[PDB]
């Protein structure tokens, strides 16, 4: 028996041509880069940042 | 005074390899009888 607006999925249909990878960085690791990235000592990389 | 080692002739022969694993039986179609209709 199957009722309406039912919580359980009957089947899952997934396509992966590509894949989603989440990815979990600690905030202190990006607020030592936002102080780093500000002074002169670390430079921001621009065209190859996204790989 | 040379040694005398002992030695296997190892030829090449076609092996198979297979792993077990577990797992459990599931019915074929199971159907959980449940009611459309209320009443006694």
């Amino acid at each position: 028996l199957v009722t309406n607006g039912q919580a359980n999925a009957m089947a899952t249909v997934q396509q992966l041509d590509p894949i989603y990878v989440d990815v979990t960085q600690p905030s202190t690791a990006l607020l030592r880069l936002r102080r780093e990235l500000a002074s002169g000592q670390l430079e921001r990389a621009g065209d190859n940042a996204a790989k | 005074q040379t040694p005398e080692v002992g030695i296997v002739t190892l030829e090449a022969q076609t092996v198979t390899l297979n792993t077990e694993l577990p797992g459990r039986t599931n019915a074929f179609r199971i159907a959980e009888v449940r009611p459309q209709v209320n009443g006694i």
